[PDB]
């Protein structure tokens, strides 16, 4: 249900928000230990 | 809502992007970059906390 | 020379809706798939414009005044529209414009023309040769000085067609900024008969001319002994333009598809 | 700059650093060489015909021609010793030897010689009210030199004259030709001539042992317009080869910067030169000299991260380069 | 922010640095606000949060 | 009523409306072949 945006992957607005030092740091927790 | 995303902000690229006297006159005032990539820091570290 | 011609129906004249047109491309910067906002000069959607035409019987060539740039148009068969004049007094006292985009060339003068109450062009009509050959080019008598001239590449375009149905459609915005007059144009094959079309179209740069005069009036030059004549069914549209702040939609293309009237 | 260790040092100002991970200074590819890519324009520009000219116009008929498709060199009229001042106000004349321009005005004329202040944009007086203007947010050079020996004669060469009463200011890059008389008293007058019906024009008393602060000086102006636009009248620079999916400086007409040029899939409309990005960057570029649209992106950088344990005990780090595959760590601030 | 153009390396391909000191202050504090406008509003997100 | 380290002279003579070009930070004949200026000089300029 819900739509994320702004993976920003290596190779977009993300793109062109990565070109200009704006990062986005990855979460600690996973998507599996927080279901675990 | 538990958390929200985790951004961090570099100045030297954001202010002064790839230029040398850009820089060279941003460092008159001081240690501005220091204290706001601080204040991200300790957002990013209380979201995983 | 010239022949006073006036054998024809008196009308009043006619009020039309400018619903969906007169934007062009703000500059020549390429942008994709984004919203932006500018301020320029635009022509104000669903703003009252005028209808003149040429019908049989009726030929309506009035000197107009030229304000802050034109949004022209006009829909046509047998290709009739082949002239315009611009100028503030027209009588020797002041450096005039001239396009003729006749059969051969295209002519653009920037002269201190002379001219007479009725300037127009015309054809002779399909005198057994199966042809319309140029037969009267009664504009101006006299030209003094003149700055810019160019004669493009003759040709041969066609000078006959009839349908009822007009399907050329021919739209310009012409304007004057820093001694600057500029040409932007489209045309469009149309299934349409006495109207507007209903519909929208970006109006790409074209032309620029660095004439650095000051305009006021104008005057259009359609194609036609001294009284007894043809003339082609023709309709034109003239309009007049306002800085308005506009909101621009770039599709992935970089083409400007969608506007809006802010 | 020796190792991440005095790195962490370096930006946290102490001696000691406590157990953790520490963002540091980020990294970047460094462009490897330079690219200049101008059209090929190869004749020169006649300057000669117009400061070498016989006659000049009057002030209030001022000539304006207009110079475009040539290779000109702005130094060797720059670095002559004639000219009495020499002051640009959109640029500055060093960088001119290297900036390409779409299309030049050269406007020029004759002037009594104290009021070269007032030829300067954003002053007022006599001729910057009725003669010439210029505008707020003009952008080219002023150039104004003395020639009493030339134009000016011990009878007088009085064909030289300017405006001196006008019903309204007029706008820049205006210009006025009329032979109306002028009412400076309230009533009307017509006719020709009478009480306060005043002649617009006047001839100054141009004679040439007349004191300085009435010499007759020579003024050129250079009006070019700047970078948005395909150009024409470039700078006198040779070009380089064509290098793509390298870090390179590309300097395409004036348009400087850094990154990779690559083969585009954008279908640029034929009228086109630029592209830019949200943030106004340009990032599609076309070549002057083969029309085919380059993308232009800058070169890799991510995030620097250093882990260390506390000093207390050892002194061995580790390097967390952020936000990439590993193999942009070997080629690389 | 007031400067003649809002491109850097447009400024410093321009102007030699003695005048260009001038246009680059005038970006600098125009940057450096709106940065500090965003590092303010989403410290009091952080609370919320 | 300062005090300075030392004090540097430098004396010439030049055509007399080139007196604009000693400026520091202008640009032209005299301030690219014969004597330039640094732009933050600090002292005084005296012609006569
Ligand atoms: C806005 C637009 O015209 N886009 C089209 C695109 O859909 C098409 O795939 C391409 C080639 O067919 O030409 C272009
Ligand atoms: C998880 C992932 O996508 N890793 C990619 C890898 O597949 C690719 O070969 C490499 C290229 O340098 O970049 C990284």
């Amino acid at each position: 249900k819900v739509t994320l945006a702004d993976a920003g992957f290596i190779k977009d607005l993300i793109c062109a928000q990565k070109f200009n030092g704006l990062t986005v740091l990855p979460p600690l927790l996973t998507d599996e230990m927080i279901a675990q | 809502p538990v958390s929200m995303t985790k951004t961090s902000v570099d100045c030297t690229m954001y202010i002064c992007g790839d230029s040398t006297e850009c820089s060279n006159l941003l460092l008159q005032y001081g240690s501005f970059c220091t204290q706001l990539n601080r204040a991200l820091t300790g957002i990013a570290v209380e979201q995983d906390k | 020379q010239c022949v006073n011609l006036t054998t024809r129906t008196q009308l009043p004249p006619a009020y039309t809706n400018s619903f969906t047109r007169g934007v062009y491309y703000p500059d020549k910067v390429f942008r994709s798939s984004v919203l932006h906002s500018t301020q320029d000069l635009f022509l104000p959607f669903f703003s009252n414009v005028t209808w003149f035409h040429a019908i049989h019987k009726r030929f309506d060539n009035p000197v107009l005044p030229f304000n802050d740039g034109v949004y022209f148009a006009s829909t046509e068969k047998s290709n009739i529209i082949r002239g315009w004049i611009f100028g503030t007094t027209l009588d020797s006292k002041t450096q005039s414009l001239l396009i003729v985009n006749n059969a051969t060339n295209v002519v653009i003068k920037v002269c201190e023309f002379q001219f007479c109450n009725d300037p127009f062009l015309g054809v002779y009509y399909h005198k057994n040769n199966k042809s319309w050959m140029e037969s009267e080019f009664r504009v101006y008598s006299s030209a003094n000085n003149c700055t810019f001239e160019y004669v493009s590449q003759p040709f041969l375009m066609d000078l006959e067609g009839k349908q009822g149905n007009f399907k050329n459609l021919r739209e310009f915005v012409f304007k004057n900024i820093d001694g600057y007059f500029k040409i932007y144009s489209k045309h469009t094959p149309i299934n349409l008969v006495r109207d507007l079309p209903q519909g929208f179209s970006a109006l790409e740069p074209l032309v620029d001319l660095p004439i650095g005069i000051n305009i006021t009036r104008f005057q259009t030059l359609l194609a036609l002994s001294s009284s007894g004549w043809t003339a082609g069914a023709a309709a034109y549209y003239v309009g007049y333009l306002q800085p308005r702040t506009f909101l621009l939609k770039y599709n992935e293309n970089g083409t400007i598809t969608d506007a809006v009237d802010c | 700059a020796l190792d991440p260790l005095s790195e962490t040092k370096c930006t946290l100002k102490s001696f000691t650093v406590e157990k953790g991970i520490y963002q540091t200074s980020n990294f970047r590819v460094q462009p490897t060489e330079s690219i200049v890519r101008f059209p090929n324009i190869t004749n020169l520009c006649p300057f000669g015909e117009v400061f070498n000219a016989t006659r000049f116009a009057s002030v209030y008929a001022w000539n304006r021609k207009r110079i475009s498709n040539c290779v000109a060199d702005y130094s060797v009229l720059y670095n002559s010793a004639s000219f009495s001042t020499f002051k640009c106000y959109g640029v500055s004349p060093t960088k001119l030897n290297d900036l390409c321009f779409t299309n030049v005005y050269a406007d020029s004329f004759v002037i009594r010689g104290d009021e070269v202040r007032q030829i300067a944009p954003g002053q007022t007086g006599v001729i910057a009210d009725y003669n010439y203007k210029l505008p707020d947010d003009f952008t080219g050079c002023v150039i104004a030199w003395n020639s009493n020996n030339l134009d000016s004669k011990v009878g007088g060469n009085y064909n030289y004259l300017y405006r001196l009463f006008r019903k309204s200011n007029l706008k820049p890059f205006e210009r006025d030709i009329s032979t109306e008389i002028y009412q400076a008293g309230s009533t009307p007058c017509n006719g020709v001539e009478g009480f306060n019906c005043y002649f617009p024009l006047q001839s100054y008393g141009f004679q040439p042992t007349n004191g300085v602060g009435y010499q007759p000086y020579r003024v050129v102006v250079l009006s070019f317009e700047l970078l948005h636009a395909p150009a024409t009248v470039c700078g006198p620079k040779k070009s380089t080869n064509l290098v793509k999916n390298k870090c390179v400086n590309f300097n395409f007409n004036g348009l400087t910067g850094t990154g990779v040029l690559t083969e585009s899939n954008k279908k640029f409309l034929p009228f086109q030169q630029f592209g830019r990005d949200i943030a106004d960057t340009t990032d599609a570029v076309r070549d002057p000299q083969t029309l085919e649209i380059l993308d232009i992106t800058p070169c890799s950088f991510g995030g620097v991260s250093v882990i260390t344990p506390g000093t207390n005990t050892s002194n061995q780090v580790a390097v967390l380069y952020q936000d990439v595959n590993c193999t942009e760590v070997p080629v690389a601030t | 922010f007031g400067a003649i153009s809002s491109v850097l390396n447009d400024i410093l391909s321009r102007l030699d640095p003695p005048e260009a000191e001038v246009q680059i202050d005038r970006l600098i504090t125009g940057r450096l606000q709106s940065l500090q406008t965003y590092v303010t509003q989403q410290l009091i997100r952080a609370a919320e949060i």
